[PDB]
């Protein structure tokens, strides 16, 4: 939420988030 | 037998027999297209102009070291009575282009030793440095009337009094010789070739030339090793060199110079 | 995200001729309707074109549109014009103005000369175009010797002549400080060859009208300033 | 060759027609109206010696307004005017001088070469302030023969220029580069400009300035804030009519 | 192996033609003229002591001048002329110490290594202010041999630089960094340059500086403003012609 | 809408090697055609080939484009040369002087040798280039053991030497303050197998002129400034 | 003329330049 | 050479570049 | 690694990294 941006983020998801991962 | 060869010019012939080829340079040849610069239609393909002058250049003595040059201005060196036609044709006209198809004799024997650079330049300067007088319309394009040395010219020569000259370490006229073989040449070797045989295109600034400004080529012969021979031998070796312009081209049409 | 950036060295400058736009502040606005208008040109070459008048010198050095003829051939051209678009000559045709705000040109000139003596008075001269590295022509000898035209006098009165285009390099100055082999081209000089002939009852002098204008081929490149002066 | 002038138009030559040679032209386009008038030049100049939080009130300082008309055709106050009008003429700033700078603004070199009548275009402005203290200004456009509102504040401590919906500009601080441009359109009820004289009046009982037409220009630009600021003006997407003559230059 | 030396061209040879070898060759292209020219370098110096708002007048301080001419080779005022013309030879600035500085303007990456006698390109003019404190300048560039017009101002406190249609920059600000780059399309009449020398003169009667061509330049840089800035050529495009001797360089 | 930017850490830096243009301030302007033009080239690699001369000392230590030989064939070689692009004898060859512009170079180079005596003397040369490690070879004996090539004169007046591209690393330094392992590659050093040989009436000393530049798969590379230096 | 950027104008049209209109 | 930006320059190339042309 | 942008480097690759060639 809050984030309204048209265009895709210049940093790759990767690097812009934390990578979610499920241990199970 | 590979190496006589014969080149016909209108009304004249070269031969030689002991060649070892012609160089082109810049593997071009003046292909005596009109320039595109000029409207009126250029006075061309005349065949008594497009021939071989024959002039002698220099006596070459034991005196002369490497590097030690002889210049020959062109179209200048032929723009004067013994240019024939193409002088008379080229005194009248405001442009001329051309390239050079030349050959430079000089006949030894096969115990004397020595050797010379018979190359083309061009932008090549022609001008006196034995002074520190600007240089004249009736200076700057005559051919050397005798060797030029050669210590003065690798950084230049300024048109400056002698003390002046100790503040200015290089002009714009500079000509480091120990790589004079990067211009289109050929070299004369005494035990080897009695001539030296070049061609090369029309080059410029601009695409025809206003000659009576500008003499955009240069021949120069330079010797390379020394002249040597032993008590006996003939001791006059002279250089000559019959010299072709190349499908000239004139525009301007007017009445003559001087 | 919001985008990385990397500021060049020439932050803030003005650039009077970038190609380039700027941030309109009253968009959405008619341009006032000029549908019915005549007499749109898009060309400043279209200008250059148009026969204009050279400025020669009276006997009083009074600038005047035409020079004087008359019942003899003298040994000398009745007038020289040096081709350069910096010919004082030619500084007020439109032509010249033109050529001012513009670095180099190219191509032809059209030097339009007009008869006005009277219907009865005949004559031929001859309009010569030398190049230069010899100078200028001493002697009709010599001005022969170079391009020209005879124009002969009759029924129709003028004379279209081009000084064509001959030149070592495809672009030539239209002005300069000094004279080059860039920026001065030789001289137009008109002889008189045979005298301007005529019956009793006719003023002896004849006046010629003098114009210049660029060729067919003519071309101008690269907007520029000339040098200011102070209008009188 | 031969040819008759008295037609009004003769044949343009080229080498071919009288000798042998041939035609010789190479493609070019930079004289094309549109691309030559397609650049900045210098104008005008403004000066303003009332900070932004003021009321403007036209001023005059050695010649220099703090408000101009949007013309490149010289302008200046005419005859006590409030604000500087259109002028017919240029004079020298100096009395004695005789030498420039003139009194008057325009674009010199629109006025030393404008070969046509009437001319069509948008304008693209450029506000540059003379030296390099950090800029602090409101500019006003007001498109042409608009109210000028020289009123009061209608707040304490604001810029009475932007106290308007007319186009205006902001610019101050330290990350500004201290100019301003924009593009304005053509905004005259006229359908195109006169370029160098009108032939008539402006208005009906013919008492106006002969030589000037009524709403002859692209508007007007004041501006308050300190400083000095120069002027340029770009001519987009020009269109000129009727062929004329060229300022007269003196003989060599 | 053996070859003959005199027909003007002898085999580039590698390791296999006399010995048990085989070619050793890797790609690289960053020998080409045009990576090689296409950098930029130090090839001028510019200073000025006159405010953005005033005429520009040509000056000489300490062999700077507040204008230049846009060429590789060396230039400097030539015999008192009004501004700096190509020169035929480098002095140094020094009458005494016979040690560089030079009184010459040049690009000495240019002058000591110009393996050709013509060349051809486009020109990348980058221009540097040499201290910090906030630039304020304006800049005319004039096309090759194109009028100079060092006139008057024909407006009051306006930078007469910026009254032309020629094309100028101004910089200005707090906000700006202190430099200005732009890249001009190669202007001479000339097909192409003379890298070195020009055998040959410049006018009619042949009196002009034997050795130097006819407009042989990319134009001129004129500056008003305060300070001193340095100036950078990046040759785009660069095309050369006829290889020719380097500068001699003393023996170890 | 606006686009966020963020401006990076080097706002306002002049990159004099970005491989990026700048501004066009006088675009739309014709390049004065040159298509008549000859003798263009591209790469500098070209010059890198043109065999150029080398400075051989004199007997009063002036730089000459040759050796001596004669009836003799002395214990020590007739000229030493380093391989290294910065040897003294080759600082002002067209090799020499390119190299000084660019960091390093590999592949081969070519020692061009011309027999200048008269066509009745001989003569063999043995032309030798030691690579490093055991330093300079002291003797005939050492420089053959080496890769060498036997240079016999005859109706072919030169011999074109190539000094083989033998490096621990794949390229070498053009330059150096001090001789490192990447910078210095040994030395070519020319012997005289069988002493120069000739008949009555022939000087005793023949000069062979020594050229040198970059064999068929030399290449240089990194574009520099080298030091610089006051002409005299 | 004078105009030489290769990606179209951020201000659309309508907005940058004046609009040209016939009367008849 | 030199010049190793992907995305096209954003000057069009006759302005970007002094034009070249062949007079024959 | 460490390299998460996904619009395409600005500079060409052989420009904006050294290039890597085998010598066999």
């Amino acid at each position: 939420g809050n984030e309204g941006v048209i265009i895709n983020n210049y940093y790759s998801n990767q690097y812009q988030n934390s990578i979610d991962l499920s241990a199970n | 037998s590979d190496r006589v060869s014969s080149d016909t010019a209108g009304n004249t012939a070269t031969n030689t027999q002991s060649t070892v080829g012609r160089l082109f340079g810049f593997g071009q040849r003046h292909k005596g297209k009109h320039p595109a610069s000029c409207a009126d239609t250029a006075t061309d393909k005349v065949l008594a102009a497009e021939r071989y002058y024959t002039i002698k250049l220099a006596s070459w003595t034991k005196t002369q070291e490497s590097f030690d040059h002889i210049r020959v201005p062109l179209p200048h060196a032929l723009a004067g009575e013994n240019g024939g036609v193409f002088s008379s044709t080229l005194r009248r006209h405001y442009l001329c282009k051309c390239g050079w198809r030349i050959q430079v004799q000089c006949n030894a024997s096969q115990f004397h030793a020595g050797s010379l650079l018979v190359f083309m330049a061009p932008e090549f300067d022609t001008s006196n440095h034995s002074t520190e007088v600007e240089p004249r319309a009736d200076t700057a394009f005559k051919v050397d009337a005798n060797w030029q040395k050669h210590a003065q010219i690798l950084t230049g020569h300024a048109y400056v009094n002698t003390t002046t000259k100790v503040n200015v370490p290089l002009a714009l006229n500079h000509q480091n010789f120990w790589q004079w073989t990067t211009y289109p040449h050929q070299i004369l070797n005494l035990r080897t070739n009695t001539t030296c045989d070049l061609e090369v295109p029309y080059v410029n600034v601009c695409p025809t030339s206003s000659w009576t400004q500008h003499a955009n080529w240069t021949l120069v012969i330079a010797v390379l090793t020394p002249l040597q021979y032993s008590q006996g031998s003939a001791t006059t070796i002279e250089i000559t060199a019959s010299i072709q312009p190349v499908k000239p081209v004139f525009n301007g049409l007017r009445h003559t110079v001087v | 995200s919001p985008f990385p950036v990397t500021v060049r060295e020439h932050a803030g400058t003005f650039f009077s001729t970038t190609p380039d736009t700027t941030v309109p502040v009253y968009g959405n606005t008619i341009s006032t309707p000029f549908d019915y208008m005549c007499g749109e040109f898009t060309d400043l070459l279209s200008l250059c074109k148009i026969p204009t008048f050279l400025g020669n010198l009276d006997s009083n050095k009074k600038r005047i549109p035409y020079f004087s003829a008359t019942n003899s051939t003298p040994a000398t051209p009745l007038v020289t014009y040096q081709v350069t678009l910096s010919c004082s000559c030619m500084a007020n045709s439109m032509l010249a103005a033109v050529a001012r705000n513009f670095n180099q040109y190219r191509g032809s000139l059209n030097y339009l000369f007009v008869f006005t003596g009277s219907a009865m008075t005949k004559g031929k001269f001859l309009i010569s175009y030398t190049p230069p590295g010899a100078g200028e022509p001493k002697t009709l000898d010599q001005a022969m010797q170079a391009t020209y035209a005879i124009w002969d006098l009759g029924l129709n009165s003028s004379y279209n002549f081009t000084v064509p285009f001959i030149s070592p390099t495809h672009y030539r100055q239209t002005s300069y400080n000094t004279p080059t082999i860039t920026s001065v081209d030789g001289w137009l000089t008109v002889w008189q060859l045979t005298p301007l002939t005529y019956p009793l009852g006719v003023p002896n002098d004849s006046h010629i009208l003098t114009l210049v204008s660029g060729g067919d081929d003519f071309t101008l490149r690269m907007p520029v300033t000339f040098t200011k002066y102070v209008p009188q | 060759g031969v040819d008759n002038a008295e037609k009004g138009k003769v044949s343009d030559d080229n080498a071919s027609t009288d000798f042998v040679a041939e035609p010789v032209k190479l493609p070019e386009n930079q004289t094309r109206v549109s691309f030559f008038y397609d650049r900045s030049t210098l104008s005008s100049v403004l000066q303003s010696t009332s900070d932004v939080s003021s009321k403007f009130t036209p001023s005059t300082a050695k010649n220099l307004q703090n408000s101009i008309l949007l013309t490149p055709l010289p302008s200046d106050i005419v005859n006590n005017s409030v604000l500087p009008e259109q002028e017919r003429w240029i004079s020298f700033a100096s009395p004695t001088t005789q030498k420039p700078p003139y009194k008057t603004k325009q674009d010199w070199n629109f006025i030393m070469f404008s070969p046509f009548t009437y001319y069509k275009c948008d304008l693209e402005v450029t506000l540059s302030k003379n030296d390099r203290e950090t800029i602090s200004s409101v500019v006003r456009y007001v498109p042409c023969g608009a109210p000028s509102d020289l009123s009061d504040q209608t707040m304490p401590q604001t810029p009475s220029l932007a106290d308007t919906r007319d186009p205006h500009m902001w610019v101050v601080g330290q990350g500004t580069t201290n100019q301003i441009s924009f593009v304005i359109p053509y905004t005259s009820p006229l359908s195109v400009l006169p370029s160098v004289w009108f032939n008539g009046f402006s208005n009906f009982d013919n008492s106006s300035r002969f030589g000037v037409a009524p709403n002859a220009d692209f508007g007007r630009l004041l501006l308050q804030g300190q400083g000095t600021f120069s002027v340029h003006y770009r001519y987009k997407k020009m269109r000129v009519f009727c062929p004329r003559p060229t300022v007269f230059i003196p003989w060599p």
